[PDB]
RNA sequence: CCGAGCCUGGUGAUAGCUGGUUGUCCAAGAUAGAAUCUUAGUUCAACUUUAAAUUUGCCCACAGAACCCUCUAAAUCCCCUU
RNA sequence: ACCUCGGAGCAGAACCCAACCUCCGAGCAGUACAUGCUAAGACUUCACCAGUCAAAGCGAACACUCAAUUGAUCCA
């Protein structure tokens, strides 16, 4: 990534991950499930329910994406009307 | 020698499926479920999406 | 205190007796030495060490996780999204309890900011405040509070204590000017008129059930009326009351400020407002 | 920063309470803040160590230490493990109990 | 002071006073309301059913019948919500049930019936 | 010093390759892999280091972990007590 | 000739592990047409991506066989 912009000297976000994940502001992110979209015809009812889900990511996944984005994504936001608003927060979690 | 088509209800239209047929065979006509009107109603094939 | 006792004995402090405090001043370290730099913490030669290591994502030629994973459009329109800042029955008693906010005047946007019990960016997309429920229980204050966004049960537990709560739509200019009155005031271009919301807002300030500022006024006793069934409190006459014509106050649309019309001009240096006269500018405002 | 407006009854429906006039006959001092609230904080680091602290202590803040100690002792069954800053006059203890202090230093008169 | 011309009054032509605004069929005075704190929170709603003159007399008979295990001994009929955080939403879902108690009154199983029918079989003796 | 002259500039070209990387003292510290135009490299895991939180960790005893092929051992996993 | 997937020699007995080699096979097909929807808990090809099993519930009826029988993102 641009560590330092050649205009403003600012670390830049890596549009592809935007695309493509949504941050929870409690830390998570949230994917689809690679090749959901894909050959359904082929896969099973199981199957295509496993694909047709949203996913959290591991710490290592967690902390690469954090780094690819600024801090502009990481901010409280809030929406309207927000599907993951509930999810935005962590409840009764030790360590 | 199998065809993937699409599957079209008579019935809570708007809703199809996709299955596999003989391709030498006459179309197929089914009685599928319909989630749209909660019950099983018939369907009828429309086009050969491809060939597999 | 004892501290000072013992100064009197003390050295007298000078900028030759002076240390950063323990702890706050982390060893600098550098490549010298057996221990800090022969390889210089870069390891053995490769790619790493030469300072040629690959950019952040890459997984060394296998199709990246980033890239592997398909696009949905979780942000598809995150900027043009209206936001709207909470504020808690909870929250607003507090400040009535602590005095930063007077609930004998109207409570607006303004007020609210005054008193710093909410934070407004107009930039960054918020849209003004949104009243919420929480807090609804043990919320004991009349109040006439002015909002952008009201829940249902917010307005029950307004209404129940013989307040009036209404919902009003400011742009992203008039939220600005409304939030930040003084800088605009610096500015020195007139009061402008806060634009109508926009066609899929209209419905919602449009209704009564919402408390809508543009709804008919002639729809509000029974809406009240509904409230007050649903939730078991008998409605309180606001008439009876002698706080009655401030409770009704209101600043009508296209009107950013309770007493100041648009295209005004406030000269805060010798204190005066400074009105147009010309018949096409006061035709503009008043439309 | 306006001062709090007087009320015929406390606490207050939002639960705040003034502090006792004239103050408590005690070694230590708690001060109020600037928005008038007992400064008892939540504190986490590491994501895991969680601590309480109370901040603005005047005078002997050992004093306080002990009467800390003495009222956490019976809730956690170990004495609490504290820390105290007599520089900043801060005392510092692992684990949250931010409400149990906070209602403790209440009726105490802070 | 100041009018646009998307002032209410001149939007809404028809209501021009002040008042109009502000201007005024379970009995809650009758109604006996308690709160515990049971988290969501627990609200209770009591009522004599017998002397409740409010509902019907039939309504009362047929209401009695249908709901006689919430009836208490003294003969209050006792609702309880505990479905919400806000004591407000509680109070609600019993007011809201004593409206759909009082209108169904004016307008698993299998393994029972069974049970009962076999129960009917085994009684055929005369003295 | 011509399989494409020389000079200057772009240019501090690029080099997963070679060479080098400068006070003192102490401490912890070594070999499962996967993918890759990939095996002179990198990313993830494993191991290693630090700080923090909390309770178990290791060693283990009875009991327990398949037939088929007609054979098959040293062993292993699991595991209270200690 | 080979590069991906499945099986045997091949870890004699939890799992994993024999490069290279010597052999075999796979790139389908058949029957349903609830091969609907949803959801505790789990397994996992030593990472990730992928992949696998499944209680209860809603709706039906009175989550197929097969060792593999397969392909991410973008884009159209
Ligand atoms: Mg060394
Ligand atoms: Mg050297
Ligand atoms: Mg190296
Ligand atoms: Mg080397
Ligand atoms: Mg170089
Ligand atoms: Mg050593
Ligand atoms: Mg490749
Ligand atoms: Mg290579
Ligand atoms: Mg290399
Ligand atoms: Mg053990
Ligand atoms: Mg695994
Ligand atoms: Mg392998
Ligand atoms: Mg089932």
């Amino acid at each position: 990534l641009t560590y330092f912009s050649a205009r403003k000297g600012k670390r830049k976000t890596v549009k592809a991950v935007i695309d493509r994940f949504l941050r929870l502001h409690c830390g998570l992110w949230v994917r689809r499930k690679a090749g959901y979209k894909k050959k359904l015809w082929k896969k099973t009812p199981a199957r295509k329910k496993r694909l047709r889900e949203f996913v959290f990511c591991n710490k290592t996944q967690s902390k690469l994406l954090d780094k690819m984005t600024t801090s502009f994504w990481k901010r409280r936001n809030w929406y309207v009307d927000d599907p993951y608003q509930k999810y935005h927060d962590r409840t009764n979690l030790k360590v | 020698k199998n065809i993937l088509v699409r599957m079209v209800s008579e019935a809570g239209t708007g809703f199809c499926f996709n299955t596999k047929r003989n391709r030498l065979r006459e179309k197929l006509t089914l009685l599928h479920y319909d989630p749209v009107v909660k019950q099983r109603v018939l369907f009828v094939e429309k086009k050969k999406i491809r060939s597999l | 205190a004892r501290a000072l006792d013992l100064l009197r004995g003390l050295p007298r402090v000078s900028l030759a007796n002076l240390k950063p405090n323990p702890g706050s001043k982390k060893p600098e370290r550098r490549p010298r030495g057996r221990r800090r730099g022969r390889k210089c913490g870069r390891g053995h030669k490769g790619e790493r060490q030469r300072g040629t290591r690959p950019r952040l994502g890459f997984e060394g030629g296998q199709t990246p996780f980033y890239i592997r994973i398909p696009k949905y459009g979780f942000n598809e329109g995150h900027s043009f999204r209206r936001q709207y800042k909470p504020l808690s029955l909870n929250r607003l008693q507090y400040l009535i309890d602590l005095g930063r906010v007077d609930p004998s005047q109207p409570i607006d946007l303004t007020q609210l900011v005054n008193g710093r019990g909410v934070t407004i960016q107009p930039l960054k997309r918020d849209y003004g405040v949104q009243l919420v429920e929480e807090g609804a229980d043990t919320f004991t204050a009349k109040v006439n509070i002015e909002v952008q966004l009201a829940s249902e049960l917010a307005i029950a537990a307004i209404e129940k204590n013989g307040g009036v709560v209404t919902t009003a739509f400011y742009d992203p200019r008039s939220l600005d000017i409304v939030c930040k009155p003084v800088p605009f005031f610096l500015r020195g271009q007139p009061i402008p008129k806060r634009m109508l919301p926009p066609e899929e807002l209209v419905p919602y300030y449009t209704d009564a059930k919402n408390r809508g500022y543009l709804a008919d006024p002639a729809k509000f006793p029974e809406a009240r009326l509904e409230l007050a069934r649903k939730y078991g409190y008998i409605l309180p006459d606001i008439t009876k009351d002698e706080l009655f014509k401030m409770l009704c106050t209101r600043k009508d649309p296209r009107q950013i400020f309770f007493g100041l019309a648009p295209g005004w001009v406030v000269n805060m240096a010798d204190k005066k407002i400074l009105k147009p006269t010309d018949e096409n500018l006061l035709k503009y405002y008043t439309s | 920063i306006p001062d709090p407006p007087k009320h015929e009854h406390y606490p207050t429906p939002s639960g705040w309470q003034p502090p006792r006039d004239p103050p408590p006959n005690l070694p230590y001092f708690v001060r109020r803040s600037r928005m008038h609230n007992i400064p008892v904080y939540k504190d986490i680091t590491h994501g895991n160590r969680q601590m309480t602290v109370i901040r603005k202590v005047e005078g002997d803040i050992w004093a306080l230490q002990k009467d800390v100690e003495d009222f956490l002792s019976p809730l956690l069954g170990k004495t609490p493990v504290t820390q105290v800053n007599e520089v900043t006059g801060t005392l510092r203890i692992k684990g949250y109990f931010d409400q149990e202090l906070k209602a403790w230093l209440l009726e105490k008169g802070f | 002071e100041f009018k646009s011309i998307y002032s209410l009054d001149k939007l809404y032509p028809e209501s021009q006073g002040s008042d109009t605004a502000w201007r005024v069929d379970i009995p809650l005075d009758r109604l006996t309301i308690s709160y515990c704190r049971s988290v969501n929170s627990k609200a209770e709603v009591r009522f004599h059913l017998a002397t409740a003159e409010w509902i019907a007399e039939p309504v009362r008979q047929k209401i009695a019948i249908t709901h006689k295990n919430k009836i208490n001994r003294l003969g209050e009929l006792i609702l309880t919500s505990e479905s919400s955080r806000y004591q407000f939403r509680n109070l609600a879902d019993c007011l809201q049930k004593i409206r759909d108690m009082i209108t169904e009154a004016s307008q698993k199983l299998h393994r029972i019936r069974i049970e009962n029918m076999n129960r009917e079989r085994l009684r055929q003796k005369r003295i």
